[PDB]
């Protein structure tokens, strides 16, 4: 381990402190750091991921970051008090420390992370996967990130947290009954309801037929309808451990794309 | 732990699966007022799992401990599909709440 320019112990304590004021900031600070290496391509090498290029111009503007400005506004004020943390660093540090404060895996920290200095390094439109598409185009974003099926599906798997925003997504609301909390929870809800048609939402959605308070978005079940996806969603489902490692390995990976010589930080 | 806390995860945390109002309803999870303390298994209207049904535990403040950690963990075939609360201050704060609900 190596210690970073700044401090981590008093930085990782006020991230959890910013979370317990605004619980519903721990999915936004996933769906932030996931976004910002999301816009990455495997096999044309561009896209600037995990170097904060979302705080610019056209990147920032893009249909499917819609909402992000709130996470990085709630970061804006750690990186004033920890002045040496890069912001594409602080993004992912966020996004560990959530995974971990709502129950999730404790993933190994690793800092270097250099900040992009303007939007000209951004990549295009249309890299950001589409809710209201199916396992033909889920594949196709996630081959060219770099991830296979099993990868795929327990990155996905994040939707044990947060909701849908009408205003960000077209969408609404949750997708388990812990929005609160990260476990395989998604896993276990999209196997074990009945998923129905919502009629009170115009962007086509499912609802659990028990209760109507949570919803699938059509790339979700996608992962019911494709022989290989649905296998991982069953292990999944029966091996909370099991999901925890897999996402852990697999937002590490997501979250070092496109970086190079990162330094292990010292654990908690 | 401190009850305004404890109020404030209660809302983050169970509200989507528990009321915590006198009489107040059954739903995902059931109503937990007047809980601390209580055998497992016996609010009124709700059907339990098998495995909550005929448990032996108590719901005593450091049993309650324990259980929020990892649910799961500490009462296989549990249908509470709850992630578990991980800090012992939070634990503390929520149990210090439950034990508020006469
Ligand atoms: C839905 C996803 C839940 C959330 C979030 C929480 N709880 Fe829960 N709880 C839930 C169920 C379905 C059940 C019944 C489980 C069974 O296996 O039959 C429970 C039960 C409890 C109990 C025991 C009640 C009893 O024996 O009568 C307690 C003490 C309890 N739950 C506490 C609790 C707390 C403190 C939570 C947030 C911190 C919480 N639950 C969330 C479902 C869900
Ligand atoms: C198939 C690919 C995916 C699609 C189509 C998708 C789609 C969506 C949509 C439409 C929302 C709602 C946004 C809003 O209205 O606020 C959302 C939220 C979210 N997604 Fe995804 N997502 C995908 C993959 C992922 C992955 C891989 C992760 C994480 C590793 C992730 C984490 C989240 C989180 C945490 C939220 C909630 C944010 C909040 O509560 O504010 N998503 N996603
Ligand atoms: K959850
Ligand atoms: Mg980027």
């Amino acid at each position: 381990s190596e210690e970073p320019p700044f401090d981590i112990r008093a930085l990782r304590a006020d991230i959890e402190d910013m979370i317990s004021e605004k619980l519903e900031l721990g999915p936004s600070l996933i769906r932030l750091a996931w976004h910002e290496a999301a816009s990455y391509d495997c096999f044309k090498k561009d896209g600037s991921p995990n170097s904060a290029s979302m705080r610019f111009k056209p990147e920032c503007l893009y249909a499917g970051n819609k909402g992000l400005d709130i996470p990085r506004k709630a970061l804006e004020t750690l990186k004033k008090k920890y002045p040496q943390i890069s912001y594409a660093d602080l993004w992912v540090l966020a996004a560990y420390v959530a995974i971990e404060y709502m129950g999730g895996p404790t993933i190994p920290f690793c800092w270097g992370r250099v900040d992009a200095k303007d939007g000209s390094v951004c990549g295009p439109d249309g890299r950001l996967p589409d809710g209201s598409k199916t396992q033909s185009h889920v594949r196709e974003v996630f081959r060219r990130l770099g991830f296979n099926d099993q990868e795929t599906v327990a990155l996905i798997g994040a939707h044990t947290c947060g909701e849908c925003h009408i205003e960000f997504s077209g969408y609404h609301g949750p997708w388990t009954h812990d929005k609160n909390g990260f476990d395989n929870s998604f896993f276990t809800q999209l196997l074990d309801e009945d998923w129905v048609l919502n009629p009170k939402v115009e962007q086509m959605q499912l609802m659990d037929r028990a209760t109507t308070k949570l919803m699938m978005l059509p790339s979700d079940v996608c992962l019911l309808l494709d022989p290989s996806y649905r296998k991982y969603v069953e292990l999944y489902a029966k091996d909370n451990d099991r999901f925890n490692k897999d996402f852990a390995n697999a937002f590490k990976k997501l979250t070092e794309l496109g970086t190079r010589n990162l330094h292990k930080a010292p654990a908690s | 732990g401190d009850v305004e806390r404890g109020e404030k995860l209660f809302k983050g945390r169970a509200a989507q699966c528990h009321t915590a109002t006198k009489g107040g309803s059954n739903g995902v999870g059931p109503n937990l007022f007047g809980i601390v303390n209580r055998p497992s298994g016996k609010v009124e209207g709700f059907t339990y799992s098998k495995a909550n049904a005929e448990s032996g535990v108590i719901w005593t403040p450091e049993v309650l401990d324990v259980y929020l950690e990892n649910p799961k963990k500490f009462m296989p075939g549990t249908k509470m599909s709850f992630a578990g609360i991980k800090k012992p201050q939070e634990r503390a704060d929520v149990i210090a709440y439950l034990e508020t609900l006469k």
